[PDB]
DNA sequence: CTATGACCATGATTACGAATTGC
DNA sequence: TTAAGCAATTCGTAATCATGGTCATAG
């Protein structure tokens, strides 16, 4: 629809080019100038024109040594090892390296791992063509034949193998996003006939770019173009859609700019005529090879950046490519920016101890960038559910009608299209509301890796590229180690606690970023690593190098800096910044979301120590590793000595004090003062004390008071939390216990949040036992929500789970009868509740899916959720501040409230009736019993005021579907299954349905055909 | 020694293959390729570390141990490559530990494997142990692999019957060698053409290689540039190896100081292990037990339901 | 039949009779004919010919747990 | 028609894998 | 060709081991 602005009057001979790069690409070309590898770069203006730049004469390389012969030192060996062998049994060692220019050049290099000297030694540097011939030669050279007139014997191992496109980056000091320029003179603009779509395509040689560092001026965004859009297709009842017999009957697309605060484009195709929308254009088509295709065009000529959506990569773009091949439309899948390419559906796997294992398809798009939200989400936030209802609701605040609202009329499909537009809309709120393309533009200039890498890739190559780019400016080549396996090493220590329940506050001291202060401050590094020999037979031991506790020596910093110091030097100041931007704001989701960017620069540089104990890896050195965790568990217990040692009642202070509690970074010091003010001064005294033993920037620190505290094992307790004095308290801590995990029932950690605050924000345990007493009673009685009793676990890898049998993976793999195409996949969460029956020794056959116990209404097990979900939990929680007598205090107002329980055969009832006062079967329908007939108007009196309130329970539920949904006058249809206000609109109608007829019985107030 | 060969039984004649447990070997006297075990280890107090500890695990268990080393080497593949272009040091440091914890040890006259198998095959040995299959082309009946695996590697032994291997494959030893060849010896160059489960086919139908040559011979399958395909025939076959009756093993005493006074003391170790392990090695003196009944009732055959 | 079960679904949606998935088919035919919007006297011919059928007497979604 | 222990049946203890969180 | 680490607590299922109720038959 709207085209970019065009591009005046480029004259290159006297002009500059002044663009920045979103994309790189490598390309195997003809049309060379009189190498074949050419290079791509993708990027926009500062004013908003596409420009493509083609990179000629670049070529990939690495290192070897050069043995110590009469060969690698003799120019006739050199120009030999270019040279072929033109043996008949030299066809497996020089054809498929063949000929090819590798080259010879002597360089004078050295080794990283170890420390040997100041000395460096010649290696050879040998080029090669294409980069798709370092592995065949890499399989040549090492156990392929090097018999070349004896002039490297085997073998002389490979260094510094590495990516094509990284190895351009570290070598022009490019880095993601970032500002390119062409100087005026150097670059040709008609050279280049045009192949790609862009605007302005330059064609230029790979030593003529400069490279602006951002920062200063060079520290802007360009104004780059987002898209993103969702689609609708029409299925059968009960089969999930299929793409090879359900159309695509609407699409629906928004645009913008950013750093406007609008969007500039609102489109929406369908399939049927429609009716009109104010504020976006509406076309229709009588076929849907119209519809494909007059997207494909508007995607074209629009031309953008950036495309966004939610599950677009496993669900949309498939399903279009699929349905485009199946209608015979030749012109569909030719997305991407290169003239002349089709796009194709491929698979991939990641798989990580941190995330765990995801499964995708990736569909090919040369030029533009594809952010899915789903996988930002699921990569970076750990909730509950990960559908967008449940994440719209987190963050914001919110198949079978759908065939039958596109058959009917045009007001329908009117009211489906602006539904379709809102689900289109809702992801580029999200996009810029989390901060997402801000932190990712910022990642990327700072690690130095593209824009594409930070959605695909872990954290190994990200620390590879900061250390490449460190390492050519003294002069070093990095080594190939690689070894299946050494042995684990041992980690922290946590000190053993004074279990209970504590009244007097304990003031908590730590350290910040432990252990890349460890590795600054001792100068540990890989480059100073000194082996057990080569201190032998130099004998000078003092300030030369130090001893660690594993056993290791070291070299002193007055020979030596390290490349891992560095490293962590400057994330360490970019996360200082980030803190020191995030204390002035006021906003609460800003402020978390800062607090968000900069915990994800101390992950960062946290994965810069966990890159070297990783036996399975790049580069591991578990020496270093192991000196790490010796060191902090050395300077944890002199902590610990240190500040129960100096206060104490001989030494002027009031009472000695003694450690509670450590947890390998901090310690939870018990002072003994009941005054707030008292304890935060001295614990002020005592952080800023004994920080002065150490090196720098090693540093202890005050951070809290807890006031009162509960301890309950390692890894499980919680306080409330004081800042200041007069800023009187801020909120909880619960450490690990039953409110912050999700292996358990909403109703479970909702009655632990309830019983901390009634116990320890009110102090009151009679309020709380009343209220455990409730919920239990309520449990009994039938009136919880099933809302309230929904548990989620994740379907990992299958054959753990075929290993040992389990309830969620036996829900997932029986499929429905419905639907053999809709079920849980591989890394997922299964929802289910228990369900009651009479298989005692498997929890596993108990399992439903909550929409089926819905439409099906089988009972619940209220026993397994009494004894198994609730009961332990508070036998943890409650029992502290009590004896044994507490234990029976809960298991007996249990046991006053237990004795309180609600209720193909089912069909031959006869419905006996019963006395409403005395419980006793009889003939006849009247309501009392004849011994308990005088007291009737008060047994009238009672159950009016039970139906009074159901009367007004379902007033205020069905009337808010009204304003979730928008209109007054038209039919509500959401089945929202994250939504507790669906199913609570359910079981009103029938508690009032037998409400009602239960006064009925008595007889009416009056008459009413008068 | 043979390429894919594991693979190939255990996906066409799994019934000569069996997964026990260390302990199901006791009383039985095997024959260990010392070389590649001592290799093992390595891959420096090494070599005679596992070569203790080891020894003594397979001591403990009732599995009676004869080490073997290899003499003069015959004309392997890669073996003699280099010679195209043109030490026992840390090796007896082992065959001395051994008469010193009383094992036995032979030097073969060429490739101990094919001497295992000599043995393994006149009785004087049960099977022999090894990582490299060879030991069933040279005709060993029983081989195990994984004996000589780390106490914490929770590897069970693998056993590999010989005469079921010939069973499935329905042919006989030197129509097994064939097969070996053509699956990847490390002896001679395979051919480019069959594969690993097609190389079994046409060994059925075409008792040798010499036929299956002649059969297919389109540029589509060329055969080997310098091809033994005859030569290593042979060595599977007949090959160097030290008369088995030529011996009786004898598995001594383990003389506590003369070792300990040449192991935590001229190679420095943790003397506190070292001795309760030569306590453990003087207490389990034995293995042979329970006999079969095979011992004493000639095999009628075997009875198949309709 | 099956032209007369499109009828029906076409009367259903029809915004100008009423926001009907509450209620019977019959008694939005007599609700749209006393204020006389403009029901159709086919609509009608449909529900007379035919018994107490719930696939004729009854709104689309008369399923469905909304 | 009546003692005795052998036989079936049901409940208490231990072991280990899976899941998830704290540094 | 691809993947940052270790410590610790909780819960469910199958298997191991203890103990009583019938019963079956020798006295
Ligand atoms: C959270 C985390 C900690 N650690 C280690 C390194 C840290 O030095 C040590 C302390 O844990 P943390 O206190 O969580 O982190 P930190 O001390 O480095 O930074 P800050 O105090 O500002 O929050 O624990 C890891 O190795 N990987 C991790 O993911
Ligand atoms: S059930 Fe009602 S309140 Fe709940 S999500 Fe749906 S429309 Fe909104
Ligand atoms: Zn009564």
């Amino acid at each position: 629809r709207w085209l970019r602005p065009t591009p005046p009057a480029l004259d290159p001979q006297t002009e500059p080019l002044i663009f920045q790069q979103l994309e790189i690409d490598h390309y195997v070309g003809p049309a060379q100038p009189v190498s074949v590898p050419v290079l791509r770069a993708f990027g926009v203006t500062d004013e908003g024109f596409s420009v493509c730049c083609h990179i000629h004469g670049f070529a990939p390389y690495f290192y070897t040594p050069a043995p110590p012969g009469f060969g690698p030192e003799h120019m006739g060996d050199l120009q030999r090892e270019l040279n072929l062998a033109i043996s008949r049994d030299s066809r497996g060692g020089r054809e498929l390296t063949g000929p090819a220019v590798l080259a010879v050049e002597l360089c004078s290099r050295e080794s990283m791992f170890g420390y040997h000297g100041h000395g460096p030694s010649p290696f050879l540097r040998i080029t090669v063509a294409l980069p798709r011939l370092v592995a065949p030669a890499r399989r040549l050279l090492e156990q392929g034949i090097r018999v070349a007139g004896l002039g490297t014997p085997s073998f002389a191992p490979y260094e510094a193998n590495v990516d094509f496109e990284i190895r351009f980056m570290v070598d022009t000091d490019i880095v993601g996003c970032n500002w390119l320029e062409l100087p005026a003179g150097k670059y040709a603009l008609r050279l280049k006939e045009k192949a790609t779509q862009c605007q302005l395509e330059a064609d230029v040689l790979w030593s003529d770019v400069v490279s602006h560092p951002p920062e200063g001026p060079w520290q802007r965004i360009a104004p780059l173009r987002v898209l993103s859009f969702d689609i609708e297709c029409a299925g059968r009842k009960g089969i999930f859609p299929e793409p090879e017999r359900d159309p695509v009957i609407q699409i629906c697309s928004l645009g913008l700019r950013w750093g406007e605060p609008e969007p500039f484009l609102r489109l929406a195709l369908t399939l049927r005529p429609c009716a009109p929308i104010l504020g976006a254009k509406v076309q229709s088509y009588e076929k849907e090879e119209d519809l494909l295709q007059a997207w494909s065009t508007f995607i074209r000529i629009m031309d953008p950046d950036v495309i966004t959506g939610y599950n677009i990569q496993n669900f949309d773009l498939p399903y279009l490519i699929s349905r485009a091949q199946t209608l015979k439309v030749q012109t569909f899948p030719f997305l991407g920016r290169v003239a002349g390419l089709c796009s194709n559906i491929r698979d991939s796997s990641f798989q990580s101890k941190q995330t765990g294992r995801r499964d995708t398809k990736v569909v090919s798009m040369v030029g533009r960038v594809q952010m899915d939200m789903l996988q930002v989400l699921l990569r970076e936030y750990k909730l509950r559910s990960y559908t967008l209802n449940a994440v719209s609701f987190h963050f914001l605040g919110e198949h079978s009608i759908i065939t039958d609202l596109q058959n009917g009329n045009d007001q329908t499909r009117r009211r489906l299209a602006v539904y379709c537009l809102k689900d289109a809309y809702l992801p580029l709120r999200l996009l810029e509301r989390l901060m997402v393309l801000v932190n990712a533009v910022e990642m990327a200039r700072v690690t130095g890796v593209p824009l594409s890498y930070l959605l695909s890739r872990g954290q190994q190559v990200k620390v590879v590229s900061q250390l490449l780019r460190q390492a050519m400016h003294e002069g070093l080549l990095m080594p190939v180690v690689k070894s299946e396996g050494g042995e684990d090493y041992t980690g922290a220590t946590v000190i053993e606690p004074l279990k209970g329940y504590y009244d007097v506050p304990i003031a908590t001291l730590d350290f910040s970023s432990l252990y890349p202060s460890i590795m600054m401050a001792h100068n540990l590094c890989y480059t100073t690593l000194l082996r057990p020999g080569t201190a032998q037979k130099l004998g000078l031991t003092e300030d030369q190098f130090i001893r660690t506790p594993t056993g290791d020596e070291f070299v002193k910093t007055s020979v030596r800096k390290g490349l891992l110091p560095q490293i962590l030097e400057n994330l360490l100041s970019a996360r200082k910044r980030a803190k020191a931007e995030l204390a002035k704001e006021t906003d609460p989701l800003r402020r978390q979301v800062l607090d968000g960017r900069q915990l994800a620069l101390k992950v960062s540089a946290n994965s810069v120590y966990g890159f070297t104990g990783a036996q399975v890896g790049k580069l591991p050195c578990l020496e270093i590793s192991q000196s790490v965790t010796g060191f902090g568990r050395q300077m944890i217990e002199k902590t610990k000595q240190l500040v129960e040692s100096k206060y104490t009642v001989e030494n002027g202070y009031s009472t000695s004090a003694k450690v509670v509690y450590g947890d390998t970074d901090s310690v939870m010091c018990r002072f003994g003062v009941s005054s707030v003010a008292e304890a935060m001064a001295l614990g002020r005294e005592a952080a800023d004390w004994v920080s002065g033993h150490f090196p720098s920037p090693i540093r202890l620190e005050f951070e809290k008071v807890y006031f009162p505290y509960l301890l309950i094992s390692k890894k499980r307790y919680a306080g409330l939390l004081f800042s200041s004095r007069p800023d009187a308290h801020d909120r909880m801590d619960c450490k690990g216990l039953e409110a912050v995990r999700r292996d358990n029932c909403p109703l479970v950690a909702n009655l632990v949040t309830a019983s901390l605050r009634r116990l320890l924000i009110d102090r009151d345990p009679e309020g709380a036992v009343a209220h455990a007493q409730d919920v239990i009673s309520d449990l009994l009685c039938n009136r919880i929500d099933i809302s309230q009793l929904v548990i989620t676990k994740e379907l990992t890898r299958a054959a753990s789970d075929y290993a040992g049998k389990q309830a969620h993976v036996e829900l997932a793999e029986r499929m429905r009868k419905r639907d053999p195409g809709s079920a849980p996949s591989l890394g997922d969460r299964v929802p289910y509740v228990i369900i009651s029956a009479a298989k005692g020794v498997a929890a596993y056959m108990k399992s439903e899916d909550p929409l089926f116990v819905l439409e099906h209404s089988l009972p619940i097990d209220t026993q397994y959720y009494l004894e198994q979900q609730l009961a332990k939990p508070l036998l943890r929680i409650f029992e502290p501040i009590l004896g044994e007598g507490r234990a029976e205090a809960v298991l007996l107002r249990g046991d006053h409230t237990r004795c309180k329980t609600v209720l193909g055969l089912l069909a031959f009832a006869k419905r006996r009736n019963c006395c409403i006062g005395c419980r006793t079967v009889l003939s006849h329908q009247g309501a009392v019993c004849e011994f308990c007939q005088p007291r009737e108007s008060e047994l009238y009196q009672k159950e009016v005021s039970h139906l009074n309130a159901l009367e007004e329970r379902f007033s205020r539920l069905w009337t808010q579907c009204q304003r979730c949904q928008g209109s007054l006058h038209e039919d509500v249809i959401c089945t929202s299954r994250d939504c507790p206000i669906f199913y609570m609109r359910k079981k009103v109608r029938k508690d009032l349905e037998d409400q009602e007829q239960l006064l009925r019985r008595f007889g009416p107030p009056g008459p009413e055909a008068w | 020694g043979i390429q894919g060969l594991a693979k190939l039984i255990a996906d066409v004649a799994p019934s000569a293959i069996r997964e026990n447990d260390i302990k199901s070997y006791f009383g039985r006297k095997v024959a260990i390729d010392a070389s590649m075990s001592i290799y093992q280890f390595l891959i420096t107090t090494s070599h005679l570390m596992g070569m203790f500890y080891r020894t003594i695990r397979m001591m403990e268990n009732g599995i009676k141990p004869v080490y073997v080393f290899d003499g003069k080497p015959p004309q392997l593949k890669s073996g003699e490559l280099a010679k195209r272009s043109e030490t026992k040091q840390h090796n007896d440091e082992c065959k001395h530990l051994l008469s010193l914890m009383g094992i036995p040890y032979l030097d073969a006259p060429s490739e101990a494997e094919a001497s295992c198998a000599a043995l393994v095959k006149a009785g004087k040995v049960y099977a022999a142990a090894t990582e490299d299959m060879a030991c069933l082309t040279f005709g060993s009946p029983v081989l195990m692999r994984h004996l000589t695996a780390s106490e914490a590697k929770k590897l069970p032994i693998q056993e590999f019957h010989l005469s079921r291997i010939l069973q499935e494959l329905g042919l006989n030893q030197e129509q097994f060698v064939d097969l070996c060849i053509l699956l990847g010896s490390d002896y001679c160059e395979s051919i480019r053409g069959i594969g690993p489960k097609r190389a079994v086919d046409l060994i059925q139908k075409h008792k040798s290689i010499e036929e299956i040559v002649r059969r297919l011979d389109p540029n589509k399958y060329p055969v080997p540039e310098n091809w033994l395909h005859k030569e290593a025939h042979q060595l599977f076959l007949e090959p160097e190896v030290l008369d088995p009756e030529s011996v009786e093993l004898k598995w001594s005493e383990p003389n506590e100081e003369e070792l300990i006074k040449f192991m935590c003391g001229e190679k420095q170790f943790s003397e506190e292990r070292i001795r309760s392990g030569v306590k453990r090695l003087s207490k389990s003196r034995q293995g042979s037990t329970q006999g079969r009944l095979d011992d004493f009732f000639k095999v009628t055959g075997s009875l198949s339901s309709a | 039949e099956e032209a007369e079960l499109e009828l029906l679904r076409q009367f259903d949606l029809a915004w100008q009779y009423g926001p009907c998935t509450g209620i019977t088919r019959l008694q939005r035919w007599c609700r749209a004919k006393q204020m006389g919007l403009e029901p159709p006297p086919e609509v009608w011919q449909v529900l007379k010919t035919h018994p107490g059928d719930p696939r004729f007497q009854c709104s689309l979604w008369h399923l469905y747990p909304l």
